[PDB]
């Protein structure tokens, strides 16, 4: 099990138990483990030997009907802080999860909406007190009243219905402590006014909500704290000019949309850092991009941009210029002025040849400079030696 | 045997900037492949008698297959899904069975790379003649012995945009098919054993890029009708045995990319220099004796690679053209370098390695766009420069 130990995205020690008859006690003998992953474990009981698992903080329950011992129940009440529950039947969720008191992150993925079990099973999350992250990939037809009761302390509400529209009914007004709202694959087709009634949000994601029009964002100046408006994977065909009122945006993820022209008013916001407009219908890039000095990763991947303006290289903070799959005829030499550039993507373009000044970037390396081999060969063998050395050194 | 973790750690990128699984030396496909729904390509290398399940429907991001020596079968709903999802294919057939007949059943195909070893019975390939089913096929790269051009190529006359053959020493005949190309833009006939320019290549009317590399062309003579290829900008005729370029190249006034390197030309013509539109002129490793002084017309020339040639005298007319950015005169037969080089404001490449020189003049410091990494000179001649001249290109 020591050689089975891995690490997650949160840099915590990990152990994935997949398709076992039960759960080993030598897993529970571990002390350095942080996240144990119980996937497809049929009808096991948790031994109290979890007292050895002191670094254990995230219990991951995937299709696992778990019975619990009382001392282990107390230990998980006083230690366990993150529980992810995926189930196929509403009876598969353990009934002792409500007795947990140190739990803050809950990921209820799987249909909570059933006849006479529609949010009545999770009516025991009123017993949960410190719950701040509540991910619900559960095909909810309407948002529960129980989260309206709980959301005074809830700080993140990730609801994935996989194609079912929410009738929000402005019920998030009692839910005042959210800093993040991730409505993904909800097929909303419009931005609800519950996000507008809230004030504490700083990361708003409306992924795959089929947002054809986003004209409401004029009122988003009311949200003085928003910093990441992830309006990606939608049907957005244009950007209204009132996004210029949103000076507080830092990451504006509009990729995989149908936007064909960027208004210059969007280019007023000096605080934009991650301008990802990839997989869109943009044909030209305005020169006012040179004003956006704080921009770091400009990803215009798979667009119709034929020529990069020199003013694009006015912004010296470009760290990852994702220019791949575009129709860029030639990349100007002004990229030699950029220093923060660490990875530039040019493979899949109409690029005739790679200019020498591309080697002037210090932190750029071969892993960063992804490009076709013949395009790499156009650089001078001394400049190619410099870049191959950056690969080596 | 294969856990999804092993396939996740196997994940990498291909030559087309797609997420590709390089499944190599296996008996079949694992069922844990389809749990990685973010995959965009699979490289199947020598995995025969494989039956693809319908669970490929989970691969929503999939748009490319690369079948290397794999006699693969597919299932009906998987066939429909890849018919409605796939865009790129690349199948290599060391054996005929390794080329599958199912792959032509799709219709959303854009790019095809038909590398392999085709038999000389090409017109009998009804599997080939199914490319008419593909209603979006634009790239067709056949790396095989294509003696006679298929009528499969006839059936994709319009929608095709890139046409590539590596005939590998076999004469390309039955020219009426390549006459039937209407909307083809890129013709890449690499080593089609063409003893001259085929009349089929010249019956093209919408070509933009012609490549006859490793084709032993004897002459460029029919050019009185290259004027109908006003859409053509790229002429790729290097690694050939051409010995002269007549005046006829004046017919195309839209020519930009010209390749004539590694050829049998012994003296560069002046009537080639009479054209001024040409921006890319490649003549490396040629047998050129001297440059006639008519090259001053070639002002728009941004690439004049005369490196590794026999050129002993370089006229001052070439240095009048200031737009020349990529200039390579390395390993040539020159004696001295022209002092008047400072008018070349836009000059990134200068290569003089191997060529005999007496003393590097201070006027090499006069170049503005020159860089020390861009100025490939030996360390001994790097010493033979003034310190200010050293720092002029050394300090960025």
């Amino acid at each position: 099990l020591r050689q089975r130990l891995t690490k997650n995205a949160q840099d915590k020690l990990e152990l994935h138990l997949f398709m076992l008859s039960g759960i080993p006690d030598t897993v529970f003998d571990l002390v350095e483990l942080e996240v144990l992953k119980l996937e497809l474990i049929p009808d096991v009981t948790i031994p109290p030997s979890i007292a050895q698992l002191t670094g254990l903080k995230e219990l991951w329950l995937y299709h696992t009907a778990a019975k619990i011992e009382a001392p282990a129940l107390a230990f998980l009440r006083e230690n366990l802080r993150a529980l992810h529950i995926k189930f196929t039947d509403i009876k598969e969720i353990p009934l002792w999860i409500y007795s947990l008191k140190t739990l803050e992150e809950l990921h209820l993925t799987g249909n909570l909406s059933a006849e006479n079990n529609r949010y009545i099973v999770i009516d025991g999350l009123r017993e949960l007190k410190r719950l701040k992250v509540l991910r619900l990939k559960s095909n909810l037809s309407k948002l529960p009243q129980v989260v309206t009761d709980v959301g005074v302390h809830l700080q993140k509400l990730s609801i994935n219905n996989e194609g079912t529209k929410l009738i929000v009914l402005n019920s998030l007004k009692k839910m005042v402590n959210l800093t993040e709202l991730e409505l993904i694959r909800c097929d909303l087709e419009r931005i609800p006014h519950s996000i507008f009634s809230l004030h504490n949000l700083q990361e708003i994601d409306l992924k795959d909500n089929n947002l054809k029009t986003i004209e409401e964002i004029i009122s988003f100046q009311h949200l003085h704290r928003l910093t990441c408006l992830k309006l990606w994977y939608n049907h957005i065909a244009y950007i209204p000019i009132q996004i210029g009122n949103l000076t507080n945006l830092e990451r504006l993820y509009l990729n995989r949309n149908k936007i064909e022209k960027i208004p210059t008013q969007l280019f007023y916001c000096r605080k934009l850092r991650y301008l990802d407009l990839s997989h869109n219908n943009l044909t030209f890039l305005p020169a006012d991009i040179g004003l956006l000095q704080n921009l770091q990763n400009l990803a215009v991947t798979a667009n119709r941009i034929e020529a990069l303006p020199p003013e694009l290289f006015q912004c010296r903070k470009l760290r990852a210029l994702h220019l791949g799959n575009n129709v860029l005829q030639s990349l100007p030499s002004r990229v030699g002025e950029l220093t923060n550039l660490t990875q530039i993507e040019l493979r899949g373009n109409r690029l005739e040849c790679l200019p020498v000044e591309l080697g002037e970037c210090p932190l750029l390396k071969r892993s960063g400079l992804v490009v076709e081999e013949d395009l790499f060969s156009t650089l001078p063998p001394e400049v190619k030696e410099r870049l191959w050395r950056a690969d080596k050194e | 045997e294969w856990t999804p973790d092993k396939l996740r750690q196997k994940l990498q990128t291909n030559a087309h900037n797609r997420l590709e699984l390089p499944l190599i030396m296996l008996s079949g496909l694992p069922d844990t492949v389809f749990e990685i729904t973010e995959l965009q390509s699979l490289k199947l290398e020598i995995i025969k008698n494989v039956m693809i399940p319908a669970t490929i429907a989970q691969l929503d991001n999939l748009q490319e297959l690369c079948l290397h020596q794999c006699s693969v079968k597919i299932h009906s709903a998987a066939l429909s899904f890849l018919k409605e999802n796939l865009k790129v294919l690349s199948v290599k057939f060391d054996d005929m069975r390794e080329l599958p007949p199912w792959m032509y059943g799709l219709r959303n195909l854009e790019e095809l790379y038909l590398v392999g070893s085709l038999s000389h019975d090409i017109s009998k390939n009804v599997t080939l003649e199914s490319l008419r089913d593909l209603k979006s096929l634009k790239i067709l790269s056949i790396k095989s012995n294509v003696s006679k051009i298929p009528q499969a190529v006839v059936d994709v006359s319009s929608h095709l945009q890139k046409m590539c053959v590596h005939n590998d020493g076999t004469k390309l005949v039955m020219l009426n098919n390549l006459k039937k190309m209407t909307n083809l833009t890129e013709l890449e006939l690499v080593h089609c054993d063409l003893e001259r320019i085929p009349h089929a290549v010249f019956s093209l009317l919408s070509l933009q890029e012609l490549d006859l590399k490793e084709n032993n062309l004897k002459s460029i003579e029919e050019i009185v009708s290259f004027q109908h290829l006003r859409k053509l900008t790229v002429l790729k005729l290097w690694y050939n045995s051409i010995a002269y370029i007549p005046e006829h190249i004046k017919k195309l006034t839209s020519l930009e990319r010209l390749f004539f390197s590694h050829n049998k030309v012994e003296v560069l013509p002046s009537h080639l220099f009479l054209c001024n539109k040409i921006r890319y002129l490649d003549l490396s490793y040629n047998d050129i004796r001297f440059i006639p002084p008519e090259i001053g017309v070639l002002q728009s020339l941004q690439y004049f690679s005369i490196t590794c040639n026999k050129v002993e005298s370089l006229p001052d007319e070439l240095y009048f053209c200031k737009k020349l950015k990529t200039l390579k005169i390395g390993k040539n037969s020159l004696s001295v370098l022209s002092p008047k080089i400072g008018n070349l404001l836009f000059l990134s490449y200068l290569d003089i390695k191997g060529n005999h020189f007496e003393v590097l003049p201070p006027e090499l410091g006069d170049c503005r766009a020159l860089k020390r990494a861009g100025l490939v000179v030996e360390d001994a001649l790097f010493e033979t420069l003034p310190s200010d001249v050293r720092e002029q290109m050394k300090a960025d």
